[PDB]
C-alpha cells in the first residue's frame, strides 16, 4: 500500500515511464529537443539516486534520521492521512538540506567505513 | 517506540506547472501543417484518470496557445520559402474591365476581374514579352494604370503549386518527463478550478484551421453551448461561443477558371489566372436558415443571462479592410472573403429571435470575393500569392463557434451590441486548447519511515 | 559456458559495447543523430534492467517461475541444443507478458516486503 | 581520509557533479553540443563502472590482485605520499590492461559462479 | 570639416521595377571613390 497510503490521488502513476532521419525542419527541431530533454531529465534523477546509493531502488532505506524540524508530524499524520503533493509542499524548504544529508556521510562515510571493514 | 528515518521514494505522483517545447504527432501532397516529419500517434493513447485532485486552469494564460501560434507561423513560412518570389511582376499594369454580361442572381460580378497586360522580363534577361492575366479587384490598386497590391513595401511569394494547405489534425505531445493535464469538467468554462482532471501524453488532434469571425471544424461543446471570456464585463475581450451542434456552411466558386503559366525567370513560373470558360460568376456561401435561427435563439438566451433585461443586438463588422472585417476561410488554396452582414442581421426581445421573416427562403446567402494576394497575420511572415486551382471549386464546413466582441457597451438605451469581431488568430487556437495545461513530473520524493539501513 | 551454451553462433559478442564542433552540415547532422540515438538505445535497455532490479547484472536471477505455456521445453532443450536467435523467436509473443511479470510483484512486492522487514 | 590521502591537492573536488526553445542560432548550436556531450561523458563513465560491478559505488572493492608490474611501490608509497595526478601518470600505460582485468573474469566469472551457486 | 561630406545624387530603381527616381544622400569621403563621378567604396 506504499503507493496508496499517500493520498487516494496517487493516480499520476508513471506516465513518464510510458514516455527516420533527423531533418532540421520546423517540427523536426522540436522533436530533437524533446528527445534530448527526455534524456537529460531521466539522468538527473538517476544520478541523484546513484549518489545516495538508491540506484536500484524503488524505495530506499537510509541511515539518516528524520530530524523533525522539517516536520514534527508522525508517521500516521504524514505517511497516512496525506497526499503526496501536499507533503512535498510541506517540506519543500528542506529539499536541499535533506539531499545534502542523504549524500554527506550517509553515502560517503558508509562507503569509507566499508572500505576499512573489507580490509579484514 | 521508534525513530523516524528519511527515506526516498521514486515514482512519486507529483507535479508542478511548467512550460516546455512540445512536439507534434499525426499522400505526397507536402501538407504544410502536417508534414512528414510528424511522428505517428499511439493507436491506443491510454488516458490516465486522476483521483481526488484539483487543478487550476486558465485558457487565457495558456502557453500552449502561444506555442501553437508560433508553430503555425513557422509552418506557413518555411513551406513557402523555396518558391518563386514574383518581384518581376511589380511593373505597371495596363488594365481594363471584362464583360460579365455573358439571371444568375446573387452570383453576378460587378466591375471586378480586371484584364491587365504587363511587360515582364522573360527567362532570357534581354528579352521582354507582353503578357496577360486577370485580377481580382482586391488584388490591385490604381496609380488606367495599376500595380499589384502590397508590392510596395513587401515581397509576395507564390506558393509552390503542389503543396496542400488542407488542415490535417495535429496532436501535441509532451516530452517524456512531462505530461498534459486536461480539465473535463462540464462546469469548467475555460478558467479557475477543475475537479475532473485526467492526463495524457498527447492532446487530441487539432485541425490548424485559419479563419475569421466563424470558427470552423473545431470541437463541439459536449452538451450545451458554452460562452467563454477572460472577462464578461470588459468589452475589449473576445467572447468565444462554442456550439454544441454544428451548422453547415456550403461554399461555391462556380467558374471554369483555367490557369496560365508565365516564365519570368530561369525556372521561375508564375501561375496566372488565365481566363474563364463560360459565364463568369462571383463566389458565394450558403447556410441553412433554420439552423441559424435555432443557433441564435440559444445564443441569445445565454448572452441574455450574462447581460439580463437588455436588448440583444447583433450587428455587422465595424468596417475596415476586407481582410480582417469579413469572414475568411481557405478551400483548396482559394482564399475566400465573405460578407456576413446577413448572419448578424438583427436584434430582439427576450430570447426570441425575430426579424427573419417566414418565407420560401431556405438558404441564407453570403456574397464572397476571392483574393490571391493574402496576408496571414498581417505584418508577421510574408505576403503570399495563391495560384488559381482550375475551376469548379466546392467545399463545405462545420461552424463550431463564433468570435464576438462587444461594441463599446456604452449604449444608454438598455441594449447590448455584439459584432463578429475578434483579435489575433491566437483566439482561434485558444478556443480549442482551452482545456489543456502542461506540467512537469517530479518523481523523486521524500518521506519519513520506520526503517533503517544496515 | 553461459555465453557458449546457447548455440555455437554466439559470436555477435558485444560490438555494441565497442560502440570537434557540431556543425550542421550534410554529414554533421547525421553524426548528431547517430550520437543521440546511441544514447537513447543504451538507456532504454539500462532503464528496463533497472526496473527489474537487474541494473548491475550480466545475468540476473528472479523470483518469477517459468510458467511453461510460453515454451514447454526443458533446460537441456532450450538452454542447451539451441541458438539464442531461435530462442528469441520461439518466445517472441510472450515478451510483454514476461516483462510485465519481471516488474510486477517481482520488483514491486519484493521491495515493499523488504520495507516492512527493515522496520524491525 | 580517502579523498585527502592522495595528495593535499585533491581540491578539484566534483565540479563535474555541479555541472527555452532549441533555436539553431550561433550560440544555440553550441549550447546543444554542450548538453549532448555532457550526457555522453557521463554515460561513458557510468557504463564502465556498471561493467565492473561498481555502478553504485564511490569506491569499489574487486577480486583482482595488484600484479605489481604496473608499479612495485607499496600502499604507504602510492596511496599515501602521492598526489592523484602523479599516480595516474605513473600507471597510465596499464590502463587498458587493468580495465580488461577488472571486467574479464572479475565480473564475468563472478557472475557465472553465482549463477551456479544460486541453483542450490 | 575640410572638403568631405559629399553631396551625391543617384538614379535608383524604386520599389516598382519600371520606375527610376533621383535621390540624394551625403557621404563621408572615406565611403566613396572617384572614377565628378563616384561610386561607393
Ligand atoms: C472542414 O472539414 C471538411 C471536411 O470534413 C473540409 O472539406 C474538404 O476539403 C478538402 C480540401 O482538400 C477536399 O479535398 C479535395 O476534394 C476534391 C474533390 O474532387 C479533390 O479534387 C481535391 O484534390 C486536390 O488535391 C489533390 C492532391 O493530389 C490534387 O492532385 C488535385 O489536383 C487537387 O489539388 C481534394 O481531394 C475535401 O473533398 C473536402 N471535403 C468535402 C466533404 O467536401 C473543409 O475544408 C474543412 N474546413 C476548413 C475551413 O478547412
Ligand atoms: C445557394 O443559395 C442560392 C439561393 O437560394 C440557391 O439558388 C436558388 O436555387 C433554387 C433551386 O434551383 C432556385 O429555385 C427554383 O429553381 C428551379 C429550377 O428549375 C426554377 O425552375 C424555379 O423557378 C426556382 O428558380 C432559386 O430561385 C435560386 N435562387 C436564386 C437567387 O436564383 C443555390 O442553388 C444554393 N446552392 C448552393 C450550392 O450554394
Ligand atoms: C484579356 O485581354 C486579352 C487580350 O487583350 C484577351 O485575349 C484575346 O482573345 C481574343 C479572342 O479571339 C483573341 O483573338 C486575341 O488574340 C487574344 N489576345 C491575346 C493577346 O492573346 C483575353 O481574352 C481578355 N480576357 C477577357 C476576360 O476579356
Ligand atoms: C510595354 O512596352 C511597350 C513598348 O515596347 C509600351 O508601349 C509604348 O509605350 C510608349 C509610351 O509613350 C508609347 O509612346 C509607344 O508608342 C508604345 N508602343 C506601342 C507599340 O504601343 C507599353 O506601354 C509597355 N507596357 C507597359 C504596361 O509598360
Ligand atoms: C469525470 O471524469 C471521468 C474521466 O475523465 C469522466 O468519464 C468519461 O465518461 C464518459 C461517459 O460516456 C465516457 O464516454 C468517457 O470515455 C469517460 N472518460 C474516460 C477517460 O473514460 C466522467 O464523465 C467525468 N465526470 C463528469 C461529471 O464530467
Ligand atoms: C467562469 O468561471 C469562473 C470560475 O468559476 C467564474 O469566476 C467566478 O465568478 C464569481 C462571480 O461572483 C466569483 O464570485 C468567483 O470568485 C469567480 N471565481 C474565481 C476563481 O475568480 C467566471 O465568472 C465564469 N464565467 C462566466 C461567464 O460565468
Ligand atoms: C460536421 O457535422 C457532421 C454532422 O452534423 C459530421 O458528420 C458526422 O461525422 C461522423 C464522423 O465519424 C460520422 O460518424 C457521423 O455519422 C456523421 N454524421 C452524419 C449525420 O452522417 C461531419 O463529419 C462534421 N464535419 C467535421 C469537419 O467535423
Ligand atoms: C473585468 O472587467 C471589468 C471592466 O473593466 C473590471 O471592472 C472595473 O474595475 C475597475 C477597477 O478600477 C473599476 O474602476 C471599474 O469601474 C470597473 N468597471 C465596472 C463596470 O464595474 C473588472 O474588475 C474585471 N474583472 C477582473 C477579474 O479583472
Ligand atoms: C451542404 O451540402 C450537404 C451535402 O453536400 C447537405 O447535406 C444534405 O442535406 C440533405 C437534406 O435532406 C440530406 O438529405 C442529405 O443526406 C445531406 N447530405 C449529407 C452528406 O449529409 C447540406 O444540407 C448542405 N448545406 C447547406 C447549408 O447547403
Ligand atoms: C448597427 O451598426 C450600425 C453602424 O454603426 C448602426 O448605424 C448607426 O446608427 C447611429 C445612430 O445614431 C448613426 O448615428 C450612424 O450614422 C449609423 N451608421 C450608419 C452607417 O448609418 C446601427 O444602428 C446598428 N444597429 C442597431 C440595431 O443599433
Ligand atoms: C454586405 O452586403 C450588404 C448588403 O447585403 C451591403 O450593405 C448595403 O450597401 C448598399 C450600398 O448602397 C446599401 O444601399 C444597402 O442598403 C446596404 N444594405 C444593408 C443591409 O446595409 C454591405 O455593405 C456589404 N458589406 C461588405 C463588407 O461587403
Ligand atoms: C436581413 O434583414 C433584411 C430586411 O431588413 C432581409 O431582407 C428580406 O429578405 C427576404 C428573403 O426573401 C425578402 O423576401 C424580403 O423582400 C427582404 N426585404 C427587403 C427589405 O429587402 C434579409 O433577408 C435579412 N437577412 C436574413 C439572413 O434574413
Ligand atoms: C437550399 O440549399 C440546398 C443545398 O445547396 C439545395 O439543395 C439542392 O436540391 C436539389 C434538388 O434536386 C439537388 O439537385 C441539389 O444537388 C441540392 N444541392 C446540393 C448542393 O446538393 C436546396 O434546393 C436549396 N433550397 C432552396 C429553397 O433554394
Ligand atoms: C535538524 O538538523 C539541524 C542541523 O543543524 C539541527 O541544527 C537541528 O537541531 C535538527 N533538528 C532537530 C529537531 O533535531
Ligand atoms: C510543530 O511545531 C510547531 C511550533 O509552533 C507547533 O505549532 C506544531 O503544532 C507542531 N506540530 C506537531 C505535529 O507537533
Ligand atoms: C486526518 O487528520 C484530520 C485532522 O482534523 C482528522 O480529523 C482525521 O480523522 C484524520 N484521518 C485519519 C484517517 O486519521
Ligand atoms: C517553508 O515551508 C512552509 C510549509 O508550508 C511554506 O508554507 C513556506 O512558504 C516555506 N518558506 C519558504 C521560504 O520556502
Ligand atoms: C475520493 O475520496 C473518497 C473519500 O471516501 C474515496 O473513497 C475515493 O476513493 C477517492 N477517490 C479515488 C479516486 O480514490
Ligand atoms: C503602397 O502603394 C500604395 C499605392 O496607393 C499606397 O497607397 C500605400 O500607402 C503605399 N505604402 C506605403 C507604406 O506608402
Ligand atoms: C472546363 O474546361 C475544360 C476544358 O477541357 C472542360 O473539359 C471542362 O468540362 C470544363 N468544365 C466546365 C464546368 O465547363
Ligand atoms: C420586450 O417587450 C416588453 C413588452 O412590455 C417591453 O416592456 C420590454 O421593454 C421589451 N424588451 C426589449 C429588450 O425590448
Ligand atoms: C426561430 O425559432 C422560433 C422558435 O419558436 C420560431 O418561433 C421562429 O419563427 C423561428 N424563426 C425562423 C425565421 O425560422
Ligand atoms: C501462465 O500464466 C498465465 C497467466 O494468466 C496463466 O493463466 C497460465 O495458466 C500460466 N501457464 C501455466 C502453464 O501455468
Ligand atoms: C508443448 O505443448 C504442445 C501442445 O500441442 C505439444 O504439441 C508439444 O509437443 C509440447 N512440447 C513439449 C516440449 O512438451
Ligand atoms: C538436439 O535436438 C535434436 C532433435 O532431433 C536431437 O536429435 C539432438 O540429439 C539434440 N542434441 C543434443 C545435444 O541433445
Ligand atoms: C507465436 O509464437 C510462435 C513461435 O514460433 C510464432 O511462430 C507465431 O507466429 C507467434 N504468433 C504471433 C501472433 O506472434
Ligand atoms: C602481471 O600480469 C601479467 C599478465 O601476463 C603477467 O605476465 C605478469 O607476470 C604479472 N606481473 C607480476 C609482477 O606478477
Ligand atoms: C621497481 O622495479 C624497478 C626495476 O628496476 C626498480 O628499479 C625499482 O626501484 C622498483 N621499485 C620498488 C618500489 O621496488
Ligand atoms: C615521501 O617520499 C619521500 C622520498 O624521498 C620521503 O623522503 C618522504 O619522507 C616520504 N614521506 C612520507 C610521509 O613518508
Ligand atoms: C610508461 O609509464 C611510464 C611511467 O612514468 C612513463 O614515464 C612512460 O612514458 C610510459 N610509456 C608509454 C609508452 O606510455
Amino acid at each position: 500500500a506504499a503507493g496508496s497510503t499517500m493520498g487516494a490521488a496517487s493516480m499520476a502513476l508513471t506516465v513518464q515511464a510510458r514516455l527516420h532521419m533527423l531533418q532540421l525542419t520546423v517540427w523536426g527541431i522540436k522533436q530533437l529537443q524533446a528527445r534530448v530533454l527526455a534524456v537529460e531529465r531521466y539522468l538527473r534523477d538517476q544520478q541523484l539516486l546513484g549518489i545516495w546509493g538508491c540506484s536500484g531502488k524503488i524505495i530506499c532505506c537510509t541511515n539518516v534520521p528524520w530530524n523533525d524540524s522539517w516536520s514534527n508530524k508522525t508517521i500516521n499524520e504524514i505517511w497516512d492521512n496525506m497526499t503526496w503533493m501536499q507533503w512535498e509542499k510541506e517540506i519543500d524548504n528542506y529539499t536541499q538540506h535533506i539531499y545534502t544529508l542523504l549524500e554527506v556521510s550517509q553515502i560517503q562515510q558508509e562507503k569509507n567505513e566499508q572500505e576499512l571493514l573489507e580490509l579484514d | 517506540a521508534a525513530k523516524k528515518w528519511v527515506t526516498v521514494y521514486y515514482g512519486v505522483p507529483v507535479w508542478k506547472e511548467a512550460t516546455t517545447t512540445l512536439f507534434c504527432a499525426s499522400t505526397e501532397v507536402h501538407n504544410v501543417w502536417a508534414t512528414h516529419a510528424c511522428v505517428p500517434t499511439d493507436p491506443n493513447p491510454q488516458e490516465i484518470v486522476l483521483g481526488n485532485v484539483t487543478e487550476n486552469f486558465n485558457m487565457w494564460k495558456n502557453n500552449m496557445v502561444e506555442q501553437m501560434h508560433e508553430d503555425i507561423i513557422s509552418l506557413w513560412d518555411q513551406s513557402l520559402k523555396p518558391c518563386v518570389k514574383l518581384t518581376p511582376l511589380c511593373v505597371t499594369l495596363n488594365c481594363n474591365n471584362v464583360n460579365t454580361n455573358n439571371s444568375d442572381w446573387e452570383k453576378m460580378e460587378t466591375g471586378e476581374m480586371k484584364n491587365c497586360s504587363f511587360n515582364v522580363t522573360t527567362s532570357i534577361r534581354d528579352k521582354i514579352k507582353k503578357e496577360y492575366a486577370l485580377f481580382y479587384k482586391l488584388d490591385v490598386v490604381p496609380l488606367t494604370n495599376y500595380r499589384l497590391i502590397n508590392c510596395n513595401t513587401s515581397v509576395i511569394t507564390q506558393a509552390c503549386p503542389k503543396v496542400s494547405f488542407e488542415p490535417i489534425p495535429i496532436h501535441y505531445c509532451a516530452p517524456a518527463g512531462f505530461a498534459i493535464l486536461k480539465c473535463n469538467s462540464k462546469t469548467f468554462n475555460g478558467s479557475g478550478p477543475c475537479t475532473n482532471v485526467s492526463t495524457v501524453q498527447c492532446t487530441h488532434g487539432i485541425r490548424p484551421v485559419v479563419s475569421t469571425q466563424l470558427l470552423l471544424n473545431g470541437s463541439l461543446a459536449e452538451e450545451e453551448i458554452v460562452i467563454r471570456s477572460e472577462n464578461i464585463t470588459d468589452n475589449a475581450k473576445t467572447i468565444i461561443v462554442q456550439l454544441n451542434e454544428a451548422v453547415e456552411i456550403n461554399c461555391t466558386r462556380p467558374n471554369n477558371n483555367t490557369r496560365k503559366s508565365i516564365h519570368i525567370g530561369p525556372g521561375r513560373a508564375f501561375y496566372a489566372t488565365g481566363d474563364i470558360i463560360g459565364n463568369i460568376r462571383q463566389a458565394h456561401c450558403n447556410i441553412s436558415k433554420a439552423r441559424w435561427n435555432e443557433t441564435l435563439g440559444q445564443i441569445v438566451a445565454k448572452l441574455e443571462e450574462q447581460f439580463p433585461n437588455k436588448t440583444i443586438i447583433f450587428n455587422h463588422s465595424s468596417g475596415g479592410d476586407p481582410e480582417i472585417v469579413t469572414h475568411s476561410f481557405n478551400c483548396g488554396g482559394e482564399f475566400f472573403y465573405c460578407n456576413t452582414t446577413p448572419l448578424f442581421n438583427s436584434t430582439w426581445n427576450n430570447t426570441r429571435t425575430d426579424d427573419y421573416p417566414t418565407g420560401g427562403e431556405q438558404n441564407i446567402t453570403l456574397q464572397c470575393r476571392i483574393k490571391q494576394i493574402i496576408n496571414m497575420w498581417q505584418g508577421v511572415g510574408k505576403a503570399m500569392y495563391a495560384p488559381p486551382i482550375r475551376g469548379q471549386i466546392r467545399c463545405s464546413s462545420n461552424i463550431t463557434g463564433l468570435l464576438l466582441t462587444r461594441d463599446g457597451g456604452r449604449d444608454q438605451n438598455g441594449t447590448e451590441t455584439f459584432r463578429p469581431g475578434g483579435g489575433n488568430m491566437r483566439d482561434n487556437w485558444r478556443s480549442e486548447l482551452y482545456k489543456y495545461k502542461v506540467v512537469k513530473i517530479e518523481p523523486l520524493g521524500i518521506a519519513p519511515t520506520a526503517c533503517k539501513r544496515r
